């Protein structure tokens, strides 16, 4: 039918909140689509979409400068350097509070998926952060539209992320349309011959660069068509909800 | 003195490009150039060691010239001749290099691809002075390339003020339900 | 010939702890917490900088921020958790040769020592830093796999023996051995005294509104999870010209005082670790450096 | 040759004083305490100032914050503690070879002094500031060890000798010269009289609808920990030319009157830190100042 899990109050410390040169905040969809799909590799359940919301955030630093990581000395050839302080680079570090919802393939019974989720939960992280605590992972169904705003106020409370399109660009959509830029994907610029340097010997390689979209934060309850709020992967190397554009 | 700038910025180091992974990390000189991108209004970053370079009368050395009044556009695309084409686009040459750059799966087609990002010179030169312009002020001031920008990028070089990033804070729920 | 190193070897942690959450309560009353508040102040003070006498008559305003227990709490009460990992030789970004053979030539590592060393700067509290000066006592409750620790004042600089930190010890090196992962959830109490300052971790930002900025998570005063590691893996007394144990740095690195104990002597993460690869025999201690080091993570770079 | 000091040689406080809280009770009922609260007022004025009589018939609107004892009350009642901690050489970010001869060069400091003139300025009152005139009397209580010690009439600029000051003195001297803490609880009862304007300290805020803003906690009037902590080491009557004690600073800085009675003569701590590092023989009075200064903490390096 449509089989979803559910964890509340997913406290992660530490998260790499710098999602490109010009976004630092919220972790992108991109970032949560990865960790549905880390999960299906490394249980084997497939996960169709997930749908991630916002309980707590704060991004460490003051109101309009970000704090600074103390970087420590890591490479060869600076011991004749390693009594002052390393040279560093910007990394923006955050902590917050969400509430996630994997769509996924079940068949069998809850007990086995839920333990299973957390065995594999009690693994990862979150944006590079460390995930200090999650409520007990509990399974809902929908058969038609009714049960699914059940499925969907069973997150509540939190804030999801609904994608409402680019109409001119990133910082005329901000300016005017008040909404919030977003790392909705890549581009493709360049195909990396050599793989010596790489995370794998074989994967197809290329340097890119990030494409946004625009995007809006809202209550699950407030959102009517719960499809508009879940998020995959998909067409030309983004990801995008299954409902599309959200205006209902 | 414009043809005197280009022959002088090619002398040293000479790079043009319109995405690096140098805003990342100021030890990569991964520089691309992407030519679907060029606008008449694209701005453009440039890499020479030390961000060295002749001024004109008024002051300004050849990236604040090339991104004022769409000179780069009227050069690359042949406006102002031959020659001056042929030496702007000589240095519009890519550089590969993916150490320290992040290196993420991307699922392409029910298989992977491996992306390297690099961030994009007109986005941050461009929407930064735009952000200002339109009195935009959720935002982080992010300085690239620290304490010695001239050794990172002639953008961070003459805009040591920093560059605007978009604070992508979400709503929280309130404490008390 | 040689086996030489990759460009970039990338071990992740394996020692994550969470952020301290910082509350408030009283020695004999544990279950009535509160939570301790981050607030701003002004400071006035002089112009008392070892170079220049000639501006001494003039004065600094200033604005801080600051954490203080209330007026009716005496004991500082510090939580978090922290999680162990097992996998500590699968490297995330170098290569398999280099690393692999390093895995074989380091399988016989003291893992006991390490585990215990980590765990007992958890339960003598090395993790509270400056909030250990001036306390009449400190205790350390730490639960573990449904079983519940207490320890009171501990030698800090010494590794003394104790039946209880050998004891999760036991299941720390089994976790660190092998595989799968461990968590303990750890709670601290200082008997500091009715309105005793606090001391959170300190903001590295650049904000022009504050002279000192201490690091809050909605309002309430907290610990970076980073700092809590620094803290746990300050294990080395293995560099030469000991003294006390430093934090495990591929350089013996600390830059808080301008020293580095493991510069330009033999005695670098990556000397031993050429040494180890190399065919090379390596000390008990050298090899659980090494290991530390695998532990603690990094993207080690430089090389072909 | 030269000892140079180390660029971030630093040593932490070693007098650790609470926030003050203010209450109001009663001098002769002290177990009904009820706090004073920072309030808000209107006030008007006129446009007094040195240079200009062209603005003298021009007035003056703003907002300030204020704090009364009741008309119920007569007696301020000021609450903190102070927590004094040794290993008072032992530095916190220097290096080894300078802190360690300093170490040596200051083992013949005159600890019973700097101990007692600590406790005196705790005991006449001194940390109350201006909030010890006007007073019929002052009460001043100091717990320490489950030993209770009370003062009354103790001259403020005056290091008179005290058999109960000096008992405290020793045990705070016992923990300056060699390790461990020691926790003395104060409480101060002054007799101002019901109404009467007690003195918070001050904060500054750049702009904001108030004019003078009071130090408060959850809105109770409040003193700052160093402003106790300032009075609590003026006890440098050793600079040129000595009136009255000053607060121990390097420079023997007073920014209150706009000069510095140890600067640019080489009184400062740096010149003497450097002597006797660098072999040279210091007076004792000399090695108090240094120790206390040590005590004071701060940063001492380029």
């Amino acid at each position: 039918m449509r089989k979803f899990i559910i964890v509340k109050n997913v406290k992660v410390d530490g998260i790499n909140a710098k999602s490109s040169d010009i976004t630092v905040g919220m972790p992108p969809a991109t970032t949560f689509c990865g960790l549905g799909e880390t999960m299906s590799i490394k249980t084997g359940i497939v996960v169709k979409a997930v749908s991630y919301g916002s309980v707590k955030f704060e991004v460490r630093g003051s109101r309009f400068n970000t704090s600074v990581t103390k970087f420590a000395w890591q490479d060869r050839g600076n011991g004749g350097k390693a009594n002052n302080n390393s040279p560093i680079q910007p990394k923006p570090l955050a902590d917050g509070v969400f509430t996630l919802c994997f769509e996924v393939e079940w068949e069998d019974c809850a007990e086995v998926l839920v333990d299973k989720v957390t065995n594999f939960i009690n693994t990862a992280r979150i944006a590079g952060g460390t995930i200090a605590s999650f409520n007990k992972p509990f399974v809902k169904v929908a058969k038609d539209a009714e049960e699914l705003a059940s499925v969907k106020n069973a997150m509540m409370p939190c804030y999801v992320v609904v994608d409402c399109g680019v109409e001119v660009n990133i910082f005329e959509d901000a300016v005017n349309r008040k909404l919030q830029p977003m790392v909705n994907g890549y581009k493709k610029l360049e195909k990396i011959v050599d793989n010596k340097h790489m995370r794998d010997k074989f994967t197809p390689a290329y340097l890119a660069t990030p494409t946004y979209t625009m995007i809006g934060y809202k209550m699950v309850s407030n959102v009517d068509n719960f499809d508009q709020a879940l998020w995959q992967y998909g067409e030309n190397t983004k990801v995008k909800t299954i409902g599309g554009i959200y205006n209902d | 003195m414009i043809k005197e700038m280009i022959e002088d910025f090619i002398s040293k180091g000479g790079l043009i490009f319109t995405h690096s992974g140098r805003y990342t990390n100021t030890n990569n000189s991964c520089f691309i150039f992407n030519k679907n991108d060029i606008g008449v209004d694209t701005k453009v970053d440039m890499y020479t060691p030390k961000s060295a370079g002749i001024k004109n009368e008024e002051g300004e050395n050849l990236w604040q010239v090339l991104n004022k009044a769409n000179m780069f556009y009227r050069i690359y695309s042949g406006e102002l001749g031959e020659e001056l084409q042929y030496l702007l686009k000589s240095c519009c040459t890519a550089k590969e290099d993916v150490t320290t750059l992040p290196q993420i799966y991307f699922k392409n087609g029910e298989g992977y691809d491996i992306l390297v990002p690099i961030g994009n010179a007109h986005n941050l030169i461009s929407g930064t002075e735009y952000l200002w312009e339109h009195k935009y002020y959720n935002t982080f001031t992010q300085k690239l390339g620290g304490s010695n920008p001239q050794n990172c990028t002639h953008a961070c070089n003459k805009m040591r003020g920093g560059f605007k990033q978009f604070n992508c804070t979400p709503p929280q729920v309130e404490d008390n339900y | 010939t040689k086996l030489k190193a990759p460009a970039v070897l990338a071990y992740s942690r394996k020692i994550n702890p969470t952020n301290a959450l910082m509350f408030a309560v009283n020695w004999s009353d544990r279950d009535n917490t509160t939570a301790v508040m981050v607030g701003t102040k002004t400071v006035a003070g002089t112009q008392s900088v070892r170079g220049n006498p000639n501006d001494a008559d003039k004065g600094n305003i200033q604005t801080v921020n600051f954490a203080n227990l209330p007026h009716n709490k005496n004991t500082l009460l510090v939580k978090y958790n922290v999680k162990f990992v097992g996998d500590v030789f699968k490297a995330e970004l170098g290569g398999g040769e280099y690393s692999n053979t390093l895995q074989t030539a380091l399988e016989n590592t003291d893992f006991g020592t390490l585990a215990y060393r980590y765990v007992y700067n958890i339960a003598a509290g090395r993790t509270l830093w400056r909030n250990r000066v001036g306390a009449e006592s400190i205790e350390t409750v730490i639960t573990v796999n449904d079983q519940t620790f207490t320890f009171s004042d501990l030698l800090v600089n010494e590794f003394d023996e104790d039946v209880d930190v050998a004891e999760i010890a036991d299941m720390v090196a089994g976790v660190l051995s092998g595989e799968g992962f461990v968590t303990l959830k750890v709670e601290h109490y200082m008997l500091l005294g009715e309105g005793s300052e606090v001391f959170p971790s300190q903001e590295f930002v650049e904000n022009s509104k504050l002279s000192k900025q201490l690091f809050d998570l909605n309002g309430q005063a907290a610990m970076h999870d980073q700092k809590i590691g620094n803290a746990i893996r300050t294990i080395d007394t293995w560099y030469e010209d000991a003294t006390t144990p430093i934090a495990v740095e591929p350089y013996g690195s600390v830059v808080r005082n301008g020293v580095a104990y493991r510069a330009g002597n033999k005695t670098d993460l990556f000397t031993l670790m050429d040494g180890a690869v190399n065919g090379k025999s390596l000390t008990e201690e050298d090899q659980m450096f090494v290991t530390a080091n695998l532990i603690r993570g990094g993207v080690f770079g430089g090389g072909k």
